[PDB]
């Protein structure tokens, strides 16, 4: 314990006369008051220690507050007792909750998995969205974000996501892991109250950051979240699913305390490491050779001015293995989900579908419809440049799919669940629209069993 | 008591003292011999570094520098409410009488409430009683309108051992508790950090509409209580009067109006038009239940800064005492201009054009402040802050980054359009661009307690005003001749909204106020209608014959809006005479 | 019937290239403005200190 | 190339090609008007 | 010469109408005595000669009490002074004011005192005389460079676009040394004059300046290169407090009604000029070709009056009617038809 | 560094003839005056300085060479003494001072070159002369002031000039102008500047060309775009001004017994200006036949008046009364055609005005209306 | 970080086989050539990158993942072993040496990666092989470089990158070719280089 507080600039404060210090190691000043404030530790130089206080550095009195240093970087107690609970952005109960007793305590930043370890992403998810399962399906072990924007309803299909979830054939052994960050009152009531209500809360654990929250907590949440999910995932044999939104909020907060350190602005004006930063949290994601259990990430993101090069959803879409695209064109239609399944990709989706994953007929369907719909809404856009008596039949046969397509095939409600049996035969039922000799995607075996 | 100071450097704006070693983080100071407002900023073992927010000419080394013991706060007592300060808190009305100039003097240092003030205190709590926190010792009629009541300050916990009714001022101890650290003795005052929020026990969802009387508001773009609304404020469009009917109309008890550095000839008008506003209820003055801010431009750096949140702070505090509060700043624009330029000061890294990286932070810090919330306290009582604020953009473009962290965090946009003001439509409020994330649960609310389908109509209204702006467009190109006699029922069904709901004279004796329930029945009546010709189109009968037809009753529905309040009846009764005049010509 | 297709040659034009190549040049300037303006208050407080 | 200049004087044509987009638009649709009724009468 | 800040509310609000006699001023933009109302130009406009023409022409309406001007003139050169000093000797001005002229070759720190040296005279002359005092000071872009040699060599490093942080609060503390005092009887109104950079209204010094000041009056290079003089556009135009001076007693009852109708047939007449344009002579009606000749008329008659024409409120008036009353009646809708029967030729 | 001391500065109010068509008629400077042209490189930086320099009345020539090549400054020295005023029978050498630091050249001399150049025309300013100074190119000095900033690590200002630049710039025009010289005679003399500017790229926002703006009363433009289509003088004329227009004006009206029809030439060039804003973003399909008038107006502005071939023998050089005529001519052509298609099949006599050695320009007024 | 010596670098004028169609027709890569693969996110990049990996006359490819994702190693280590040429019936797997420092790995570890690589290739390219090195994503290098460049407080480049980043691209690039190889034999060997780019 020092009472050798040297320097007080901002947030930032040195701190001398120490020994045994190390990078990144957890700080607690006392101060002339009896208050208690956390910190770490930027930078060690001989006697000397640059840390950050997470709350910040107002009304500290350098002479008579003194300095613990705890021996060890920020921590999350793991336990099994956490599904069902509610934390803050530092793994504080946030419910009033009964006392919560740890197994251990981890890093919070995690080992890496040895790539010689890793399993590739394999078996399916249901998430009860059709144009999730069948046209861009989630697979245990994928990191498959959402892109949205300002307005668009992605709190609405993530909490929807979050109860709805589900692995078949295999019971009783499936979590949500649900990270808030930087998100106002009002919205984490709306997350807490849905959790709840529908009873979703007793499969999950959450940790919920808020936008007045500190900075630094609002970097440390989907740290915390991942922590808790590895631990149930690998340690305890779980499938789990980390959502976490709004991870635009994230990367302005990566931005406040990157400018705090004053280090030089990247692309746009985000820390020059924004990718690698990113990364560490979302490669958390996959599978691992021998292990049962899984880590899959969805990471929602509101584009800003809807732009995708930007360099939020740019990196990250350069980092996860596909992404969701939400629309104002769809939203404005009252589809809900608004998903728009063109620009929409799913990478390892064929390590989730098929034979006793989805069923048979789930990859040839998939080709069809989204073929199908492309040529439809191209007919749609032809109608609206050159006029309706611009086209053939059948260009307005395609039209009319395109119609159905996206309001009875993607438009399925945010509290309606679609079994993946359910999609399929949904799916053929807009192909039985089309002639069959237009069909071209799907072999004879398949169209004779299916096709109604 | 706390070590005094002595200047090392004098450099612009930037103040270096040494043996400033038991002073702290944030603390405000007096520089120089002259005393002038400066803050610590940094500490380097005895230096502190200090930035002064007055001329600092004149100033030299050797000089003392005294801090404050403590950050910006502000006093909160009986004497605050109808009283005037700058952004720091400086009794503006005190400085006038005191100093007996016009000016405020580098280094006149005032206390921000009246410390010689005789006020009658009535105890409410008998002694022996276990207390804490926001616990009403007793009450103190401050006003004419207000009751300010004596709450057990935060970190005070204990027994009341001695405490009676009396005469005393803001200094005198009024109560003495014995607490856990031995006798303790209370005064009618109390201080707070302005940067810091006053504490509560439960943050809960606002759900209760405010009632703003303002009927596009109400209706299609409703703020709940603890709500919060972002407002753009282009030059005549009528931001001023749509504020002071929002401050006098809206049920709510206190109204706090910060000005957070604005031009001074534009401060004068706010200074002088404000008093002039009346209530209501008791026909006094809004000032009898209302305490403001006033910064112009030329006010230091600090008070600029500071005027949000020393506002806040004072509505937190009523709220504490299970007050309703509205919080009313204009312009916030402004008010982040002093933050930028605070960036440049402290040579920080900049964020989006040249506003600080933590400006959406502050931003944050502010609105989370706003709200519904139960007050500590064994009563639990509820109190609200509900928060209506301008912004003021260079272009007058949304995106900038002011506008835009606002509307991250706020719930409802109110868009003034200037192009309305110049058509002549009032409030000049925008009914296509404007929004409320309040409508939904308003709607659920509102169909309860008025036992109607409220919310099925406003989304119809809505509904035929969305359409309206597909259907201009026709006009303005193929020609009114040209359209659908349902398409043409259609634009006079919107014509209607416009003209017979949304339009409102503030100035006009009755529509100046419309309550809840007139609200209903006027939007019925021009529904029905509406709802009645369209009835009348699907059973033969042409457009213009319904419009020659029904001449009276469309009149009656344009009179509603001067309907009194005690013969809501005689709106009611347009319902009975569109059936009947359109029935008859369906006949004839 | 020529008018019509000479009027709609020159809507066209304007709708998908002229338009387009001016929101495309000002979105580009106004970033490159951007970065410099950055870049140049970062060499500055390097300056500074010096 | 990228000057402040460029971008006031850009921002200014992109305004003028809007409102000549809109006007070019309205003319064809008024030809068109005009066109139908001589078109039925030469069929 | 620093001043002391005016506590915000011991100001009174502006109430007197000040005839510039310049027309798009007095009558679409008002100044009021008490106010700050700038004039935004540019290099090579002649704000020079628009700055001589208001210091000549200014006046209040009745009153006895005549106008003391005090000019300061910041870092302009000797050729300009001289033209200033010149224009106030040769009309007999020279003997209400009092002027300090600083020039482009003096130190930078003598341009940061003259703004400073003249307002300290201003609120002297006004505050403790009761003497009114209109204020004019060009130019001001030139006091703000100054303060960016000082802060260079301070080693400070620059704000927004190479300019302090605080150069609002340096502005501000400038501009806000302006107008009535309850109690007093003298008053200080301020007309900064600056050039924009690149002709860019966002630069740091036009877009603080406007947060600061009462509105601004714009001169601009397509008006000067047509011959307009002088070359004032109305539509960018504004000032915040001009319904305080206008009307009834103030200058004249169709006043305020014939400023709302200019405004809006000069901005359908240059819509007009521009659907000619694109669509041809053909595509105009017939009140199309009105409007596009009002728009023309507006800009060489009423907007160009020339640099040494002096209009009364009631000769700018009039003028305005001639020029309204080549639109039907049934197009001046902003007029009710109690005031248009009455004035309307 | 120090100036040459005077008694009095006086307003530059005569007019400079410079015999370049565009500037002594649309942006003129007078004697005293303070010009500067701005240009991108390839622009005709050099034979506009040549031009003036071998043209103007002035008494004396000071010509700095200030960071720029070497050849120019050797072709100076090859040309000028073969240019004989036949008035005289001597050369423009003569009365020529030739100051030469060039590009490679040490870097700290270019301030030196630019004082050194000011300093010897204030001295024959001082006899009671009129001076031309050249500076070529002002640029190059401002990079030597922000060179030697970055070397004593000095606070930069806008693109690393230092935070004096404007100050500095304005203390070396505040030097040129019109006096009354020190001594009992009380002698008239003046200095007048033309520099060279060289904004990257003829990027015009860039700090050197700014500052400069700020204390200069006279503003030629050079146009990259005009220099490509082989307009020469490269002069945009919407961009350019001069602050002595009015003045001027009032001098030549007087002289010639013109300021009207100056102000219409500049207000036709500003309309085809404002026309071609459209007709760039929509064509020239639907123009009516006064505003194709209006673009023939001004396309013989341009071309028949704008266009000066400094190479010609004739052309190299226009009197004021060769101006006024030709002026004449062209406007009375836009005047009686005013008053499309069908007049403009029945202007070569026009368009070859500028080669006319005065009456068979005078005459053409007459053909016109006929 | 230094080239193996050879005694001449030769003209890559042989096109090498890809077998595929827009690659071989339009744009072909020659035996010592380098060959940029810039594109966003999502286009296809790691098909291409195999398929060259796959179907290139070479004899050794020299695979580095830098700075990408650790499931695309692993796809590569499952995938590889399984793709058996039918005439020697050797997997390619078996004429592959590859490289892995994934995005979440140690940051300075990408440059290592990269350098691993190219030296392991002109070892082979020695004994008068023909060698290809993919490095997928050299941008992820380039971000290492600038990493370590704000921590020694260089002054920055282009982009925050540092002033040399020019040159250290220039010399790997440059490591590539066909050669004449130490040894009396004058034996020859090429090092083909494909190089993923991730522009923002």
């Amino acid at each position: 314990e020092y009472r050798t507080i040297k320097e007080v600039v901002g947030p930032l404060m040195a701190v001398e006369k120490v020994s045994g210090v190390k990078y990144e190691e957890l700080i607690e000043v006392r101060m002339q008051n009896g208050e208690i404030r956390r910190g770490q530790v930027l930078e060690v130089q001989e006697d000397k220690a640059m840390v950050q206080i997470f709350e910040g550095t107002s009304g500290i009195n350098l002479k008579n507050s003194s300095v613990r240093f705890l021996g060890h970087p920020l921590q999350l107690g793991v336990s099994e007792d956490m599904i069902g609970r509610v934390f803050d952005g530092l793994g504080r109960p946030k419910d009033n909750g009964p006392e919560i007793l740890p197994e251990k305590y981890l890093d919070i930043n995690g080992e890496v998995i040895n790539p010689i370890a890793r399993d590739y992403p394999d078996e399916f998810i249901q998430t009860g969205i059709s144009a999730i399962d069948h046209l861009n399906t989630l697979v245990r072990g994928q990191k498959l974000p959402v892109f949205s924007g300002s307005g668009l309803p992605h709190k609405e299909l993530a909490a929807q996501i979050a109860r709805q979830a589900t692995v078949l054939d295999s019971s009783d052994d499936f979590a949500v892991v649900f990270a808030a960050i930087g998100i106002t009152f009002e919205e984490a009531e709306f997350f807490m109250e849905d959790f709840r209500q529908t009873g979703a809360i007793d499969r999950s654990v959450m940790f919920m950051n808020l936008a007045n929250d500190p900075a630094i907590e609002r970097i440390a949440t989907p740290r915390m979240a991942l922590t808790a999910a590895e631990y149930l995932a690998y340690e305890k044999g779980m499938h789990v699913l980390v959502i976490m939104t709004d991870m635009t909020n994230y990367a302005e907060a990566l931005r406040e305390i990157s400018a705090a350190r004053r280090e030089v602005p990247g692309r746009r004006g985000y820390p020059g490491y924004l990718y690698t930063n990113l990364a560490t949290l979302f490669e958390r994601a996959g599978r691992i050779r021998g292990l049962k259990g899984s880590v899959t990430q969805i990471p929602i993101l509101t584009m800003p001015e809807d732009d995708k090069t930007h360099p939020i959803p740019d990196l990250t879409g350069y980092i996860t293995e596909g992404q969701i695209i939400l629309t104002r064109e769809l939203y404005k239609s009252g589809i809900q989900p608004p998903i728009d399944v063109l620009p929409s990709l799913s990478r390892l989706k064929d390590k989730g579908t098929g034979a006793g994953k989805t069923r048979e007929d789930h990859a040839a369907t998939m080709n069809q419809l989204f073929a199908a719909y492309a040529q439809g809404k191209q007919a749609k856009e032809l109608a609206v440049v050159l006029g309706e008596s611009a086209l053939s039949d059948i260009d307005k046969i395609y039209a009319k799919f395109a119609e159905r397509f996206e309001n009875e095939y993607v438009n399925q409600g945010f509290y309606t669940n679609r079994t993946i049996t359910e999609t399929l035969d949904l799916g053929w039922e807009l192909l039985a629209m089309l002639p069959r000799t237009e069909l071209k995607r799907i072999k004879d075996d398949l169209l004779d069993k299916y096709l109604p | 008591g706390m070590q005094i100071g002595k200047i090392i450097k004098v450099s612009g704006p930037l103040v270096m003292a040494e043996n400033m070693s038991e002073a702290s983080i944030q603390d405000m100071c007096l520089v120089g011999d002259l005393g002038v407002i400066g803050e610590i900023i940094e500490m380097r073992q005895d230096v502190a570094s200090i930035q002064v927010y007055e001329e600092t000419s004149g100033i030299g080394p050797g000089e003392p520098v005294r801090s404050t013991g403590e950050a910006l706060s502000v006093e909160l007592g009986p004497g605050i409410i109808s009283q005037m300060f700058d952004g720091i808190q400086r009794p503006l009305d005190t400085f006038m009488e005191v100093t007996q100039s016009n000016f405020l003097g580098r280094g006149v240092q005032l206390p921000a409430l009246d410390h010689e003030k005789q006020w009658w205190f009535e105890a409410t709590i008998e002694e022996g009683t276990e207390v804490s926190a926001g616990d009403i010792i007793g009450y103190v009629d401050e006003t004419k309108i207000i009751q300010h009541k004596i709450m057990v300050p935060n970190g005070i916990k204990g027994t009341v051992q001695k405490i009676e009714s009396g005469s005393f001022t803001i200094d005198d101890p009024i109560c003495v508790i014995e607490t856990e650290q031995g006798l303790k003795e209370l005064t009618m005052m109390q201080k707070w950090p302005v940067r810091r929020g006053r504490p509560i026990k439960q943050k809960l969802n606002p759900d209760v509409p405010m009632i703003t009387g303002q009927r596009v508001i109400d209706t299609f773009f409703p703020v709940t209580k603890g709500g919060a609304a972002a407002v753009p404020g282009p030059f005549g469009a009528g931001k001023t009067v749509v504020q002071h009917q929002i401050a006098k109309w809206s049920d709510v008890d206190l109204v706090v109006y910060v000005g957070c550095g604005e031009r001074g000839n534009e401060m004068t008008d706010v200074v002088n038009e404000f008093p002039e506003l009346i209530d209501p209820n008791t026909g006094e003055s809004l000032m009898e239940r209302t305490v403001l801010i006033a910064n112009t431009s030329n006010m230091p750096v600090a008070a600029r800064e500071a005027s949000i949140y020393t506002g806040i702070t004072i509505a937190e505090y009523f709220r504490d005492m299970g007050y309703d509060v509205a919080i009313m700043a204009d312009s916030t624009s402004r008010w982040a201009e002093a933050l930028r330029e605070m960036s440049g000061r402290l040579e920080e890294m900049p964020g989006d054009e040249g506003y600080p990286a933590y400006l959406g932070s502050r931003l944050a810090e502010y609105y989370e402040r706003s709200g519904r919330v139960i007050a500590l306290g064994s009563d639990q009582r509820e109190g609200s802050i509900t928060a209506i604020s301008a912004v003021s953009p260079s272009g007058g473009d949304i995106s900038e980054p002011v506008t835009q962290n606002t509307l991250r965090v706020v719930k409802v946009f109110w868009g003034l359009d200037s192009s309305l003001a110049q058509k002549r439509h009032f409030p000049s409020i925008n009914w296509i661009q404007s929004y409320s994330l309040y409508s939904t649960e308003v709607g659920r609310y509102m169909d309860q307690i008025l036992q109607q389908d409220w919310s099925d109509m406003v989304t119809e209204g809505m509904r035929i005003l969305q359409e309206e702006e597909q259907l201009n467009e026709i006009v303005r190109l193929v020609g009114i001749d040209s359209l659908s006699d349902n398409d043409r029922l259609t634009l006079e069904v919107a014509k209607s909204i416009r003209e017979d709901y949304l339009q409102q004279n503030a100035f006009d004796d009755v529509d100046t106020f419309t309550s809840r329930e007139k609200q209903f029945n006027m939007l019925k009546v021009i529904l029905t209608f509406g709802k009645e010709a369209r009835k009348a189109l699907s059973l033969g009968a042409y457009f213009n014959e319904i419009m020659e037809g029904t001449v009276a009753v469309r009149e009656r529905i344009s009179r509603s809006k001067y309907i009194p309040e005690e013969e809501l009846a005689k709106i009611s009764s347009i319902n009975e005479e569109i059936k009947e005049t359109i029935q008859l010509i369906v006949s004839e | 019937a020529e008018e019509i297709e000479k009027t709609r040659r020159r809507v066209n034009a304007l709708e998908y290239m002229t338009i387009p190549q001016l929101e495309e040049t000002i979105y580009y300037i106004k970033m490159k403005l951007e970065e410099n303006e950055r870049a140049e208050v970062t060499r500055l407080i390097k300056v500074k200190n010096m | 190339n990228p000057t402040r200049m460029e971008l006031t004087r850009l921002k200014k044509q992109l305004t003028t090609a809007t409102r000549g987009h809109k006007l070019l638009k309205d003319k064809q649709d008024e030809l068109m008007r005009q066109f139908i009724l001589l078109i039925r009468k030469n069929n």
